[PDB]
């Protein structure tokens, strides 16, 4: 019932797509065009909000709580009768900001024709039903906008957060209780090819920001933050945000990264770290010829201590002598596999060797792996182990992990690693840091070919995630020196943050199995940074160049799938009593979402029992799903040619009669068969079998939580 | 199920469905050669199933195949062109025996005889039903899937060849013909459709060919919504209803849309603990949720897109009112059934003197002789040039000794275009062939109907009687709007503070009047308001409370067991927060209105009026009268927001 | 009296070809010989005129339920 | 709702009263022929002695000539784990045999084949026991048989924190009240299936017996069969007819 009036006026400022207070670069400014905005007024509108810096081209961030009354008063000052469209309930078409034949009676358009220069005031309010009370955030933003012209309202600036959050635990402003900060996001595509003034400029401005000069976001540590995940684009435009360093808490649920469309009503919060200066990477592949780049400013004010506890509290540590060593090698690698089983003569008798007398034999592709000791040139194996091909192997992590990831670097560009969403140590980087400081804190991943570099770091209790989504969570690492050119030369791979599963120095995976990912990244030879090992230096052909020809181009653009850019050489037929945990990824250029069918087999994600899922880019999709079916069926998916008429698998699931393993061939065992001895699921142990640790002979202190109590 | 090639029109807003534009001219050609699917209740021909008034999201696509647990209905498919076509469907794990899909098998003709059908020949073939599709966890119980063809993922969605495969659980069911139903659930396939994308491609196009149709780019891959363009009928609910909306797409996999609802929050089930409010759309799955709706008019039914809105689907949903059960044309004296059609009649009685319970032996409806009635076509038009809107019409017959004399049974018709009789109500949602009756002569008999008609030329016609075909149909609508709902002027809601009387009379020796039961349908004493004087100073305040919108009117009278008066005409006052004793506006001019009061003695008065009448302390003068003062004043409001 | 081989309201649906699921309305084991289903119980039970249950005859086999009470 | 409503006094025959030579019990058997009965390991392994009598609806009391089923030697089992559950079966060697009465039903053997057909059809249950599972401050003197539905796998292992494999499983309500532990040791889980009657659970305690309201553990005889045969025909023919039928066997159940 609380009155949440505001004071809102459209005017036309020529804002300038870059933030420029001194008046050196007027003259010769690469931006000046007018751009008509929202802007917030004091009451009778007299003088002008000043606004944050933030909110370049954003109107005023509406705020309001369940229940309540919004009689929010509008003066347009544009040149044509604008309005404003909420997402309320309440609102009847007489006071709706919608005009459009909407068969009625004609004084139902008075809030449409307010006039450039006319005060209207909105008669609006809110339900009981618009509050969650639950899992969800206290607060659920909304978007208003002008119902006129979707191509001038929004491309001129006509946008404005609207927030109904929860009554109780909120302040007169937005922020909460127990978070003392309010952050509001906004990505848009100010389309200004498209709007009020035709003028040729398809330019990608975030809220009027072009390459990357949106103010950095800034807070102290000591303290509690709360996002907002707002932020329209011009249609079907997508933001591959993300928040490196720093993890946030979408949902109650420790996330790190969230790309919709539309602006998805959705907001979250999170609790600082340490000082340091992190990175809010906008890495959108579809959306880089103008430029958006952020960061986060963490200092340090000391305001309140948490009780959080470095190591874990008095019973798992597995202190542990095991340094992931990674070299950066440049073994003969190629697109199709070590011996083709599907015969990829598209690739095998033209680019594989020196048949067609095009590129050679002898590649530069650096992959990264994981050997067994301080060798640096093999590693368990002396080829690779199969399963993962040019992706990066098993990595999982715990408390205490020793994450030391000593790599050493010898093909011919520095290269580095970089875990998604890790916090490390000041001393090493291991993350696309721009924080150089002093020589206690510098950061510097620039590993040049011969030098060798240990990223030492432990990963303790503080590095998991919640308890109610899987055990180990998907993040593929890449590196950081660069950002989309290494990701095309085979440098990405998937890391595993898992719980508080931590049996012994391994982490025995309770209610769990093995793991079976799906990755199909579209790249090209020219995306990669070894273009010159192709058709220039590594080449045989100087008076016949494969250049600006089709044939060149769709060779090289290729879908992969561990390291096998034909058909893989595994199956997915897996059996009855598989507790696994399946993966997805679709990297590449994109940024839209990927979806795949499947027929006659399904998933179990979500509490239900869903048929095709839909993962995204950046980040890793997780999902436990139990293979549970008979037969032989095709995975196709439905597009339009080179990603619908290719994309199948052939496999075979059978379970004859418990998990097929008394006459086939599969890693399993029911067992259910003679016994007379010792075989699967024959846990007797002389001491004690398992329980929930193994801290001491019998473990005596009594308190195994999930995290911080 | 079958599959005959019949060139169905994509650019269907030129049928004026609910379109208001006119230079609306097609470049190129409106129809476009595809194939529709039908339903046949036999293995061979000669038999369709008639598309009842439930069965609308379709459009182009076929019927909607409805199997649960322990319920299979055959699918019995012949070839009528000279292609072979193919069925392919989606959801479980089904083996390859009722599969359909091009690819390696094992069986010789039977795992891919059904994608090869040959011409002139029937073929055996059955799908399956699983328990997969059933919504786990309490909150939903319905999840739809699809299925089409499999001769060629692309050129097959395009050629008309969809279906969604509507599965929900086992447990609660509806007598509709077996039916799992007891609810309102709605499907929707939005899916745009190319004609030079298809197996019957004529090799050229309807104008030109040069580059992509050199009139409008992709002219013939027009974004038809539910196979139709500007269309999308059915979406006529109540307030506050918590209906479940199927949500498909399976080939628009490069188009993501978000649904908002013009000031409808959204509501999630399942785990009961989340609000959403908006819910977009993902390219594989189908998406169902529920939608409770809240305030009642022509709320825009939009996905917040440039390229699917204006060129794709613009139709607003409407919601009329719940408790729209006022009298039209029973209790009124205005509205009767004087333009009523028909061609043979039943007997030598009087055609409109068909009230329930009437003095004489003469009370019902005839102007011809019946001579012989049966199975002919004795059809009453009853039109009434505007919209209608019925959700239940009671049935009564006649005595006057000891005789019945009821109907038993008689089917009922519709149009829209009086050009073409569409007689197909009889086939509605339960309803399949045939439809109730009356059952005596001293109970009164009702036929509620399910689903929300809506048309102009409603037909009736009946059969054969207890040797006496008589009939006394009445007339029960609903309102258009969805607001204008009695707010108690007659029930009770309204006490006697809002709406109060002027002078009270009472005898010297004697006893006294009570004047203060200005309602509808009163006993006691008087039945309205009598005030003591007779002239044009006396008046009948009623407070409001909040602001409403007035637009249908009534006013009968009381009398005194002896003589009957009336008033003739009257005057509204409108007012607004404050006060203001000023007469209603006249919106033609700048006057004020001069209303009429009631015309005959008993025979109510029914007006629309247009303007609504902002106010709260709205007064009512007399001005002239008949005998004495004396109206059952009672009008119908809304809530404006 | 419609013609044989024709099953249902106005015989529409064939006849039944394999029993696979619901036990194939039989009260003991389903498992068809190719287009050719046919049940029977072991030793302790017997048959009915048709094949819709096997008619029991033991008083106490290896599994009945007492109804006396 | 069903509560725990007490076993009849006719079609409930499985109740192999396991007891000692006085007047103390531990644990219950499962009747099914006259050669074999199955109950649970640590029934005989780190208990006591030994002592059973089929057709026992009461321990306190004694309905006339009727427990008598006396048991010579035992021996254990090879997958049975000493610390926690797995496989937890072992058949009691009887010493006299007994013919088929009312209070003494046989049943027909089980077979590898019900085992996918009987889960997912019978999702519920009854577990016979005179109450010696959680012989804490339930003890009650009536043979009670209460019903239990089924869960699925992904709720078994989280259910106790022993890792339970797959020949146990859920057999119990939600975590409402108390469904587990009840019921003698070694009590036959049986399930009507359909004309017959095939048991597939034993009740064992894991980690004891508290505030297990969750889910409850109970074996599946189903891929028991090739122990069943191994210790049936490997014996040979019943020498002094049913000594030992045969307890003169190793250890690990042969």
């Amino acid at each position: 019932a609380q009155l949440r009036q505001f004071y809102v006026a459209a005017q036309g400022i020529s804002w300038s797509y870059r933030p420029e207070p001194t008046n050196s670069s007027l003259n010769l400014s690469v931006t000046s065009f007018k751009k008509i905005v929202y802007r917030e007024y004091e009451p009778y509108f007299k003088k002008e909000k000043p606004q944050s810096t933030i909110s370049g081209l954003l109107g005023p961030t509406l705020y309001a709580e369940v229940g309540d009354i919004i009689k929010v008063h509008f003066k347009n000052k544009a040149d044509k009768p604008l309005s404003i469209h909420p997402q309320g309930i309440r609102y009847s078409k007489l006071s709706e900001g919608a005009s459009y034949l909407d068969h009625t009676f004609p004084a139902e358009k008075m809030d449409d024709a307010v006039a450039p220069g006319r005060e209207y005031t909105y008669e609006w309010s809110i339900s009981e039903d618009s509050g969650p009370t639950h899992d969800d955030p206290p607060c659920l933003t909304h978007i208003y906008y002008s119902h006129e012209n979707l191509i001038e309202d929004f491309n001129s600036g006509l946008i404005g957060p609207l927030l109904i959050c929860k009554k109780g635990t909120l302040t007169e402003g937005g922020t909460q209780k127990t978070f003392d900060k309010q952050i509001v996001l906004l990505f848009a595509v100010f389309d200004e090819s498209k709007s009020w003034s035709q003028s040729s400029s398809l330019m990608y401005t975030v809220n009027g920001y072009v390459n990357g000069t949106m103010p950095d976001i800034t807070v102290c540590a000591h303290d509690h933050i709360s996002w907002h995940l707002l932020g329209m684009s011009s249609g079907p435009e997508l933001f591959s945000i993300h928040f490196n360093g720093q993890v946030l808490e979408q949902n109650h649920h420790k996330v790190s990264a969230i790309t919709l469309v539309s602006a998805t009503s959705t907001t979250a919060n999170m609790t600082v770290g340490p000082e340091g200066k992190w990175i809010i990477s906008s890495l959108t592949p579809k959306h880089l010829q103008a430029g958006m780049q952020a960061y986060i400013d963490i200092k340090n004010c000391p305001k309140k201590t948490r009780n959080l506890k470095k190591i874990t509290r008095e019973q798992r540590r597995h202190m542990k002598r095991w340094e992931y060593f990674i070299a950066a090698e440049e073994v003969i690698w190629d697109y199709a596999p070590v011996i083709p089983a599907n015969m990829d003569k598209k690739y095998r008798s033209q680019h594989l060797d020196n048949f067609s007398n095009q590129i050679g034999k002898h590649y530069k592709k650096v992959m990264y792996t994981q050997y067994e000791d301080e060798s640096f040139t093999k590693h368990t194996v002396n080829p690779n182990m199969k399963e993962d091909g040019i992706l990066g192997p098993i990595i999982r992590a715990q408390v205490r992990d020793t994450l030391k990831i000593v790599f050493k670097n010898m093909a011919s560009r520095p290269y580095s690693i970089y875990p998604h969403g890790v916090t490390f140590s000041p001393y090493e980087d291991e993350v696309n840091s721009s924080f150089t400081s002093g020589r206690n804190n510098t950061m510097i991943r620039a590993v040049q070919p011969g030098e060798t570099y240990t990223y030492k770091w432990n990963i303790l209790e503080f590095d998991e995630p919640t308890e109610n989504d899987a055990q180990c969570l998907t993040r593929p690492y890449y590196s950081d020196v660069d950002i989309m050119r290494d990701i095309a030369s085979g440098l990405i791979g998937l890391l595993l943050i898992c719980k508080s599963r931590s049996l012994d120095r391994r982490g025995i995976q309770r209610a769990a199995d093995i793991e079976q990912q799906a990755v199909f990244a579209v790249f090209d030879e020219n995306k990669s940074w070894y273009l010159e090992d192709n058709i220039n230096k590594f080449c045989e052909n100087p008076d016949e160049v494969k250049r600006d020809d089709p044939k060149f181009y769709e060779s090289n653009i290729m879908s992969t799938i561990n390291g096998y850019v034909p058909e893989s050489i595994t199956t997915l037929g897996f059996c009855f009593d598989d507790t696994v945990q399946w993966h997805f990824c679709s990297v590449g250029t994109q940024n839209e979402i990927l979806t795949i069918h499947f027929t006659g087999h399904s998933f179990i994600y979500g509490k239900r029992h869903e048929d095709t899922l839909t993962l995204f880019p950046m980040r890793g999709e997780s999902v436990t799903v139990t293979m549970d079916n008979v037969g032989t069926w095709m995975l196709t998916s439905m597009n339009s040619s080179p990603r619908s008429k290719k994309l199948r698998l052939k496999f075979r699931d059978v379970k004859c009669i418990p998990d097929d393993d008394e006459d086939s061939y599969e890693i399993f065992e029911p067992p259910e068969s003679t016994v007379m001895a010792t075989r699967k699921m024959h846990d007797r142990l002389e001491p004690e079998d398992e329980e929930s640790d193994a801290d001491y002979d019998y473990q005596n202190r009594l308190a195994a939580a999930l995290g911080i109590r | 199920i079958a599959a005959e090639e019949i060139s169905w029109d994509y650019s269907e807003f030129v049928q004026r469905e609910t379109d208001i534009e006119d230079s609306d001219d097609i470049p190129e050609d409106t129809t476009y050669k595809k194939v529709v699917f039908r339903k046949y209740l036999d293995s061979t021909f000669t038999k369709r199933d008639p598309r009842g008034e439930y069965e609308e999201h379709l459009g182009i696509l076929g019927p909607i195949i409805r199997a649960e647990v322990d319920d299979v209905i055959q699918v019995r498919f012949k070839n009528l062109a000279s292609r072979p076509y193919s069925l392919h469907a989606h959801g479980l794990s089904y083996e390859k025996s009722s599969e359909g899909k091009t690819y390696e098998d094992d069986s010789p003709e039977w795992f891919k005889e059904d994608n090869a059908v040959q011409p002139n020949s029937s073929y055996t073939y059955v799908w399956h039903a699983t328990e997969r599709s059933g919504p786990e966890s309490p909150g939903s119980a319905c999840r739809a899937w699809a299925y089409y063809s499999a001769v060629n993922p692309e050129k097959d969605i395009h050629s008309g060849l969809i279906g969604p495969l509507l599965i929900c659980q086992k447990g609660i069911l509806h007598k509709d013909s077996n039916m799992p139903m007891d609810m309102r659930e709605f499907v929707l396939l939005f899916m745009t459709f190319d004609e030079k994308k298809s197996w019957y491609y004529e090799k050229k196009s309807r104008s030109s060919w040069r580059l992509t149709s050199s009139e409008m780019k992709k002219s013939h891959e027009f974004h038809a919504i539910n196979g139709m363009i500007y269309s999308l009928p059915g979406l006529k609910m109540y307030e506050q209803e918590w209906v479940r909306l199927h949500l498909l797409n399976i080939g628009g996999s490069q188009d993501i849309h978000v649904v908002h609802f013009h000031g409808q929050t959204l509501l999630e089930n399942g785990n009961k603990q989340h609000q959403l409010g908006v819910w977009p759309l993902l390219p594989g799955s189908f998406k169902t949720l529920e939608m409770k709706a809240s305030k009642p008019g022509w709320w825009l039914l939009n996905t917040e897109v440039g390229e699917n809105q204006r060129a794709g689907m613009q139709t607003p949903f409407l919601i009329m009112d719940r408790d729209c059960r006022m009298p039209m044309g029973l209790s009124t004296g205005i509205i009767s059934d004087s333009q009523i059609k028909a061609s043979e009649f039943l007997g030598y009685w009087e055609p409109r003197l068909a009230r329930l319970n009437n003095g004489g032996s003469y009370n019902a409806w005839s102007v011809e002789k019946l001579a012989a009635e049966f199975a002919s076509k004795p059809w009453i038009q009853v039109d009434m040039q505007k919209e209608v809107i019925i959700t239940g019409i009671q049935t009564q017959g006649a005595k006057h000794y000891l005789k019945s004399c009821y109907t038993t049974e008689f089917y009922v018709a519709y149009s829209s275009n009086q050009i073409n009789w569409q007689i197909f109500k009889g086939n509605s949602t339960r309803n399949v062939m045939y439809f109730n009756g009356n059952s005596d002569a001293s109970t009164i008999k009702e036929n509620q109907f399910d689903p929300p008609i809506v048309a102009r030329y409603i037909r009736i016609s009946p059969t054969r009687a207890y040797n006496r075909p008589t009939l006394r149909l009445e007339l029960q609508g609903c309102e258009v709007n969805g607001c204008s709902t009695p707010l108690g002027m007659e029930n009770g809601k309204i006490e006697n503070k809002q709406i109060t009387a002027s002078s009270f009379k009472k005898s010297w020796w004697g006893d006294y009047w009570e004047p203060f039961r200005a309602r509808l349908n009163a006993q006691g004493r008087v039945n309205a308001w009598q005030a003591k004087a007779n002239n044009n100073k006396q008046w009948l305040e009623i407070d409001l409370l909040k602001i409403k919108k007035i637009t249908a009117i009534i006013t009968q009278g009381c009398k005194s067991l002896s003589s009957e008066m009336y008033v003739k005409s009257y005057t509204i006052h409108y007012s607004e927060q404050g006060v203001e004793w000023k007469p209603y506006r006249l919106k033609s001019s700048m006057v004020d209105k001069i209303f009429e009061g009631n015309t005959n003695t008993k025979g109510h008065v029914k007006n629309f009026f247009n303007p609504p009448i902002i106010s709260r302390f709205i007064r009512v003068i007399p001005k002239t009268w008949n005998q004495s003062i004396a109206l059952r004043l009672e009008l119908f409001g809304c809530d404006i927001y | 009296t419609c013609l044989e081989g024709f099953e249902g309201k106005n015989c529409e649906l064939f006849t039944r070809k394999l029993c696979s699921l619901d036990n194939g309305d039989c009260d003991q084991f389903c498992h068809e010989e190719q287009n050719s289903v046919v049940c029977s119980c072991a030793r302790g039970y017997t048959l009915a005129d048709n094949g819709k249950a096997c008619i029991p005859t033991g008083p106490y086999p290896c599994g009945k339920q007492t109804l006396e009470r | 709702i069903v509560g725990g409503q007490e076993c009849k006094d006719g079609e409930c025959p499985w109740q192999a009263l396991l007891i000692n030579e006085e007047n103390e019990g531990f644990c219950g058997g499962t009747i099914l022929s006259e050669f074999y009965i199955l109950t649970a390991a640590h029934c005989l392994y780190q208990a006591k002695r030994f002592k059973v009598r089929v057709g026992d609806r009461n321990t306190e009391q004694e309905e006339g000539g009727e427990a008598v089923h006396e048991v010579e030697v035992v021996i254990k089992h090879n997958r049975f784990t000493k610390e926690t559950y797995d496989f937890d079966i072992a058949v009691l060697r009887l010493k006299t045999p007994i013919t088929f009465r009312m209070n003494v039903a046989p049943a027909c053997l089980p077979e590898r084949d019900w085992a996918e057909s009987t889960l997912m059809t019978q999702k519920t249950g009854i577990v016979s026991g005179f109450g010696r599972t959680h012989e804490k401050g339930r003890q009650s003197t009536r043979l009670k048989m209460l019903e239990v539905p089924y869960v699925d796998r992904n709720s078994c292992k989280l259910s106790s924190s022993f890792i339970i494999t797959q020949n146990m499983f859920c057999a119990g309500y939600d975590t409402k009240q108390e469904d587990a532990c009840q019921g003698d040791a070694g009590g036959p889980h049986v399930t009507r299936f359909k004309d017959t009657y095939f048991v597939t659970g034993i009740v064992s305690w894991g980690e004891g017996c508290a505030r297990k309201g969750k889910y409850g553990i109970y074996t599946k005889v189903t891929a028991f069969l090739k122990w069943i045969d191994r210790s049936m025909k490997t014996r040979g023919l019943p020498k002094a007819k049913s000594h030992a039928p045969e307890v003169i066997t190793s250890s690990p159940l042969k």
